[PDB]
């Protein structure tokens, strides 16, 4: 019956994970936001803004503490007292203003939650916003829950973005444990806090390419025929079900159509580079 | 009188804005604009593989990856000395050109309709402002304020599908959406099948027919009751152009040309003449006078005095330029959609025939929408022409090899607006990258002189009646599709 209330924030994003949502399959957006969760706060879709938009997150995050799930989209930088990520400005009962940065945002919000779900690569495990010459000290949430010493049950939904049934899968699983957790355990993760059910396949193992690579056939250019793997191909060290579940819809996927770049991964995007060189 | 109105979060645009207002006499006359939000891609790019920046430019932004992969690929092709094929150039644009289709139909409904259209009543479409001036409100006819709610409404609920099919058409060729895969250096890595080019072809349909049948005759009908909004949000009616979606293999000729339009008059686009200023910005740069993107620095500062935004200000011949579909089509100036051309007639009585027959109501809130519209049906066409041109078989892809030392600029235009990448190599290494953005020439603060940026400059005279329901700030900035990720990267 019951919808699961969401607190959907966006630090050192791109958009892509909440782009990546929307484009949910069976269910479809449409039923997930009217049947499935209650989408509470969200900066690119909410009907409210400024002071009207921050007063009912924080309203909400009252009103449904321990019973809502944080998710984060995007990296939390802490260089220059947190300054690269200002996500909004909360007017006090004098007319004062003051700035509320991501750090301070997500140590607020998090020990509210219920979970915090870091969908994306970048909230994960940093990212590109993390990666080598960035000066913002850009964090994933694992990190700063580390150094803030927040302990609230972490679930992560990689990828760059995170297939939508990845996001949904893990919500959903969550919610149901929740609902009854001797019924539905908590999905399995692995070392890095990602579920088994969706990151648990190495992507090498499980790709139609195999005979290919194992008769070391390989494509001389992007459009020859073989194995990716001279290419650049990162399925060999990636752990994700994208050529069981393929992308879009079934469209298409990054091996058939180019390269696997490793985007689920811990060390995504510097451990995966360079593209276009084989590992 | 004055009084100020800080809205932080102005949600329903992409990442991280605030808009400061002042208001007198009922009417905006002071505006800041602010980005937020900073990464670095261009210091996270140095001394890499320069191949690597068509994957990493996307996560600027997942709203409009291909354009940012467009002008990245071109500046690597430019540098690397390849050309491309036939195929693999009609190839990019029917990657591209589905997400432009799936980014102006995603900004009308789901960033900009929430401020016209009622919602149910269930987050995220509320809370709202209590005095909203909806088409709920502003129709006196309750049927006819009902049916033409829940006739947008429902549009605004059939574009989630049309949007998602649009990315099915961008994953046909480009592996999958947000963050192709399939546009590299040298073309484009999968040449088009007979199967999957119809496949492509049978989707398009049904946007192009949501586009034709529902989306433009929702913006007329709109336009037709916010009449008001056409005569307000006006700015410095100055744009520029950089030229989209080539349509020859020498990039000679586009469906949509560049060139300025500034003052009144045309000339054309002069790349030479862009430089960033950063006297209100949190950047250093080592000299001043502002910078060409060609010895664009990139050292930020959020304690620099009398900073407000991460967004730089580009400036063209010194003048804040606007862009974006009002841009292009006003450059342009194509022949409306049979649909524009009817309902303009029919629900305003105006005779239009091209683009500029608009006038001075191009250059307001509707106008912006508008613009957007008619393009997203003139790319359709255009789309609907690639799927005949593109060549089952053909090859898409010549190989190349990282040059030691050279440089390259991509131009092309994202959804939003007129974009640039700038690629200098050095040791076969990124040495500077440099992107001048879409909403950077949009949503900039004041230059060293003080002049606004065009968001700025637009909100002056922005009517705001009641002080507590500020609604035509957020409906102007709205209008220009603002992407705070894209402005900043
Ligand atoms: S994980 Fe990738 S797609 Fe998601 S916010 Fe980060 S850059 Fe964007
Ligand atoms: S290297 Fe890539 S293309 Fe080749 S078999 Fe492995 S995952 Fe498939
Ligand atoms: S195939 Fe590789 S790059 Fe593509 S989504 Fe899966 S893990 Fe990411
Ligand atoms: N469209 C788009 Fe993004 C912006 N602004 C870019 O470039
Ligand atoms: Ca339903
Ligand atoms: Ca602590
Ligand atoms: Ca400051
Ligand atoms: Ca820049
Ligand atoms: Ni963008
Ligand atoms: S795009």
């Amino acid at each position: 019956a019951k919808k699961a209330p969401v607190i959907w924030v966006q630090g050192q994003g791109c958009t892509g994970c909440s782009v990546s949502l929307l484009n949910a399959v069976h269910p479809r957006i449409k039923e997930i936001l009217l049947d499935v969760i209650s989408l509470e706060f969200h900066p690119t879709v909410m009907a409210s803004e400024g002071e009207m938009a921050l007063a009912h997150m924080y309203e909400i995050a009252e009103k449904f503490n321990g019973n809502f799930f944080l998710l984060v989209e995007g990296a939390i930088p802490t260089a220059k007292e947190g300054r690269y990520c200002i996500v909004g400005e909360t007017l006090d009962a004098k007319g004062h203003h003051h700035e509320v940065t991501m750090m301070e945002l997500i140590r607020d919000l998090a020990p509210k939650s219920l979970a915090t779900v870091a969908v994306g690569t970048c909230s994960a495990y940093g990212g590109i916003p993390a990666a080598e010459g960035n000066v913002t000290g850009s964090k994933s949430v694992r990190d700063f829950f580390a150094d803030e010493k927040i302990e609230k049950l972490l679930v992560n939904v990689p990828g760059c973005p995170p297939h939508p049934d990845w996001m949904v899968g893990t919500l959903v699983a969550a919610w149901s444990h929740v609902l009854n957790p001797t019924e539905h355990p908590l999905p399995e993760l692995d070392d890095d806090g990602r579920p088994l059910l969706f990151f648990g396949d190495n992507i090498h193992e499980n790709c139609p390419y195999l005979d290919k690579y194992d008769n070391s056939e390989f494509a001389e250019t992007f459009t020859k025929p073989g194995c990716k793997a001279e290419l650049g191909c990162k399925g060999p060290s990636t752990y994700a079900d994208c050529a069981k579940r393929r992308w879009n819809n079934g469209i298409n996927w990054c091996v058939e159509n180019a390269v696997c770049i490793g985007c689920v991964e811990p060390d995504f995007p510097d451990g995966k580079s360079p593209f276009y060189v084989a590992e | 009188g004055k009084v100020k109105i800080s809205i932080d979060p102005l949600t329903r645009v992409e990442g991280h804005l605030k808009i400061e207002v002042e208001v007198k006499d009922g009417k905006v006359v002071d505006a800041k604009c602010s980005g937020g939000m900073f990464r670095g891609f261009e210091q996270i790019l140095r001394g890499r593989d320069p191949r690597d920046s068509s994957q990493i430019v996307q996560r600027i932004c997942g709203v409009c990856p291909t354009a940012h992969c467009t002008a990245s690929v071109m500046a690597q092709d430019d540098a690397f000395g390849v050309k491309v094929t036939t195929n693999g150039r009609i190839t990019r644009n029917l990657i591209f050109g589905a997400n432009y289709l799936q980014s102006h139909i995603l900004h009308f409904y789901h960033l900009a309709a929430l401020d016209y259209v009622k919602g149910p009543d269930v987050s995220p479409f509320v809370p709202r402002y209590a005095n909203a001036d909806l088409l709920t409100d502003r129709i006196k006819d309750g049927a006819k304020a009902d049916a033409t709610n829940t006739y947008g409404l429902n549009q605004y609920l059939k574009a989630l599908e049309i949007r998602r099919i649009c990315h099915e058409m961008v994953a046909m060729f480009g592996g999958r959406m947000p963050h192709v895969q399939g546009m590299v250096v040298g073309g484009a890595t999968e040449i088009p099948t007979a199967d999957k080019v119809a496949e492509y072809a049978a989707r398009f349909k049904e946007v192009q027919k949501f586009v034709i049948e529902e989306y433009l005759p929702l913006i007329y009908t709109l336009g037709s009751v916010y009449t008001d909004l056409f005569e307000t949000g006006i700015g410095w009616k100055n744009v520029i152009a950089f030229g989209v979606f080539p349509e020859d293999d020498d990039y000679k000729t586009f469906l949509l040309k560049p060139g300025v339009y500034i003052d009144g008059k045309d000339e054309e686009f002069d790349s030479k003449l862009v430089k960033e200023y950063v006297g209100h910005s949190f950047f250093d740069h080592s000299a001043p006078g502002g910078l060409h993107y060609s010895v664009g620095e990139t050292n930020p500062n959020p304690d620099k005095p009398g900073a407000y935004s991460f967004v730089k200000a580009p400036r063209y011949k010194d003048k804040p330029c606007e862009v974006g579909p009002l841009a292009r089509m006003w450059v342009q100036n194509p022949e409306l959609s049979p649909v524009g051309q009817k309902l303009l007639k029919e629900l305003y009585g105006i005779e239009a025939k091209n683009f500029r027959d608009l006038g001075d109501k191009a250059f307001s809130i509707m106008g912006r929408h508008v613009a957007r519209a008619e393009e997203t049906w003139l790319t359709a066409v255009a789309v609907e022409k690639w799927l005949k041109q593109v060549q089952p078989g053909a090859e898409t892809y010549v190989k190349s090899e990282i040059p030691d030392a050279a440089e390259g600029t991509g131009f092309t235009e994202a959804p939003r607006g007129a974009l640039l990448h700038y690629l200098k190599i050095k040791d076969k290494k990124i040495e500077n990258y440099q992107i001048v953005s879409a909403t950077l020439w949009n949503a900039n603060p004041r230059d060293d002189m003080g002049q606004r940026g065009p968001i700025e400059e637009a909100l002056i005279g922005v009517p705001v009646p009641d002080i507590k329901n500020p609604v035509n700030v957020g409906r102007l900035v709205r209008s220009y599709d603002p992407x705070l990720g894209c402005a900043v990267h």
